[PDB]
């Protein structure tokens, strides 16, 4: 049977999910979150769809750029698979961990 | 500028190699329409497929 | 006659001038600012959508969408330089490709 | 009134008297060229029913086109199974 | 209440990091990752609920997402504010 | 069966209001009448044949009620949740 | 009772480009963006204003935010296209 090499799917994925748009972690999930993250700050606050929509829109764009800057942090220790280090590394550097 | 004259050159590409393909898949359909099927015909396939 | 005839300028200079005062941003606005302001916003404007439309053509598409409206914000390194801060919702993802991970050998 | 349309000759096994009234009375109904409701005191067997009147269309109308046929997820394969008893000359 | 940061799903992460172009991931990433999303969840959230009680209503709106996002540095645009 | 319709860019209306249609079948020994009016309606659209009119081969039907006492468990149960 | 900059927009658009659309979501992001730079231009101004110890915001506070914020070959043809604006306006007096 036919069989694609290890990462021929992998840039195959890369080129659709850049090409789409639409929001990618999951709706309810994201809500069940957010409403526990509220309620840990204050009791029976009331969230519309719009809030979390917002939220979870802001928190995509911002797991992005982190994802990115570590892509390229992590190319330049010669490696193709980021590492945790890649991840503090690159967070210290932008200045949110320190 | 650049990028309308970028825009400009990518439409017009598109352009001919949409006609030339239009002329080709219009031969094809005009090819392809003249077939038609009788009733005898038909239901032989029928008795094949029963 | 609008004043924003006499100057010529398509946003409301009137209703410019009514935020600049009601905005408490100072205690005096000269006439000169809220003229000036308003051909600064319209101008802005106008290369903004001047290149979403490109972009938008550029998909043969013609009614602009956040992914061509990031596009074109983003193909521009200045307008990337004032909004290197703003994110665009379903503005998606510039197509970045590494060429240390292209299939193959060179 | 109902005419008593001729029998499909794709016919596979033998209508009942009633279920051959039901035939004609559904031919009744496409001829008027209106919709109608069936409900047989289930068990009388209504999908065979159907299976003549598609043959009817088919006999005397010539007409197999793409007819569409919703049903619940349980009986689509019996309905598959009937196509294939009754009158397996349908795809 | 239980654990929802666990919640968000594997994929979600794995297509996350595919809109970054990123290969390949080492499993480690899924924890680090998970902490990052919840410390700025943590922080935007709280200006939030701030707001909001700022503002003296129960119920949080888009604008008071948008002021915390502005607050933070961070600019979204189509939501208003 | 008879919904609305549009033609030529106009709308075509095959059956009667909802609120029409309570009101006259609805809102009603009367009410022997109203659905022998709504069989007449439906006689059209609807035939209706019953088995044993139909066939008589297998006519043999029968229905037993069975009771059942509650369990010492489940009589707590019941009187506990009441 | 609310308003809004998306009918300029709209009219600034078309002629821009009369056959091309906007849809809600692009219509508010520009309406956003319109927003966001009217809110900084006027803030720096306030500032500059303070600064110099002036209370009255004038043609020269915006050009100067303008010079600020405005990338540099942007920021000319901006305060360009501004000074134009500001004098036949002054001209038809
Ligand atoms: N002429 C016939 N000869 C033998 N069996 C029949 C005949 N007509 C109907 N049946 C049986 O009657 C059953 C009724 O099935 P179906 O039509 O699905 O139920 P209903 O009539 O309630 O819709 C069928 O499974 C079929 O086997
Ligand atoms: F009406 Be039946 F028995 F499917
Ligand atoms: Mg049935």
């Amino acid at each position: 049977p036919h069989r694609y090499r290890p990462g021929t799917v992998a840039l195959r994925e890369i080129r659709r999910y850049q090409k789409s748009t639409e929001l990618l972690i999951r709706k309810l999930p994201f809500q069940r979150l957010v409403r526990e993250i509220a309620q840990d700050f204050k009791t029976d606050l009331r969230f519309q769809s719009s809030a979390v929509m917002a939220l979870q829109e802001a928190s995509e764009a911002y797991l992005v750029g982190l994802f990115e800057d570590t892509n390229l942090c992590a190319i330049h220790a010669k490696r193709v698979t980021i590492m945790p280090k890649d991840i503090q590394l690159a967070r210290r550097i932008r200045g949110e961990r320190a | 500028m650049e990028n309308t004259m970028k825009v400009y050159e990518k439409l017009s590409k598109a352009e001919k190699k949409r006609k030339i393909i239009q002329e080709r898949i219009r031969k094809h359909k005009e090819q392809e329409s003249q077939h038609m099927l009788t009733q005898e015909e038909r239901l032989r396939i029928a008795k094949e497929t029963e | 006659q609008s004043r924003s005839a006499k100057a010529g300028l398509t946003f409301p200079v009137g209703r410019v001038h009514r935020l600049l005062r009601r905005g408490n941003y100072a205690q005096r606005i000269g006439s000169g600012a809220p003229v000036y302001l308003t051909a600064v916003l319209e101008y802005l404007a106008a290369e903004i959508l001047e290149l979403a439309g490109n972009a938008a053509r550029d998909n043969k598409k013609t009614r602009i969408i956040p992914r061509h409206l990031q596009l074109a914000i983003r193909n521009d390194d200045e307008l990337n330089k004032l909004l290197g801060n703003v994110t665009i919702a379903q503005g998606g993802v510039l197509p970045n490709i590494h060429q240390n991970l292209l299939p193959k050998k060179s | 009134s109902v005419v008593d349309v001729p029998v499909p000759s794709l016919l596979r096994g033998n209508l009942r008297t009633y279920q051959k009234q039901g035939l004609n009375w559904l031919a009744s109904l496409y001829n008027n060229h209106t919709n109608g409701i069936l409900a047989d005191e289930m068990g009388l067997g209504k999908t065979i029913q159907t299976i003549s009147l598609l043959a009817y269309l088919a006999c005397e109308k010539e007409n197999w086109g793409p007819h569409l046929i919703v049903v619940p997820t349980s009986v689509l394969l019996n309905w598959e199974m009937e196509f294939k008893r009754f009158a397996p000359g349908f795809k | 209440l239980r654990d929802n940061i666990q919640g968000i799903t594997k994929p979600a992460i794995r297509r996350l990091a595919r809109r970054g172009g990123v290969k390949r991931i080492s499993g480690l990433i899924y924890e680090e990752t998970r902490g990052v999303l919840k410390v700025f969840l943590e922080n935007v959230i709280r200006d939030a609920v701030t707001y909001t009680e700022h503002a003296k209503r129960k119920t949080v709106t888009a604008m008071d997402v948008v002021y915390a996002l502005k607050r933070q540095g961070r600019t979204l645009y189509g939501f208003g504010g | 069966l008879m919904p609305q319709t549009v033609i030529d860019g106009k709308k075509v209306s095959g059956f009667a209001d909802l609120d029409a249609f309570q009101q006259w079948f609805g809102r009603p020994k009367e009410t022997k009448k109203t659905v022998a009016k709504l069989h007449q309606v439906l006689r059209p659209y609807l035939l209706r044949r019953l088995k044993a009119d139909v066939e008589k081969q297998m006519p043999a039907k029968y229905e037993h009620i069975v009771y059942c006492k509650l369990s010492k468990r489940q009589r707590f149960l019941y009187d506990d949740f009441m | 009772r609310k308003e809004t900059y998306s009918s300029y927009i709209y009219k600034v658009l078309k002629q821009t480009h009369p056959d091309t659309g906007i849809s809600q979501k692009s219509m508010s992001i520009l309406n956003s963006f319109v927003n966001d730079i009217f809110e900084r231009i006027a803030t720096e101004a306030s500032k500059l204003a303070a600064y110099n110890k002036k209370s009255t915001i004038s043609a020269r506070e915006i050009q100067t935010a303008v010079r600020l914020i405005l990338p540099g070959e942007l920021a000319k043809h901006a305060v360009s296209e501004g000074t134009r604006a500001v004098t036949k306006y002054s001209s038809s007096t």
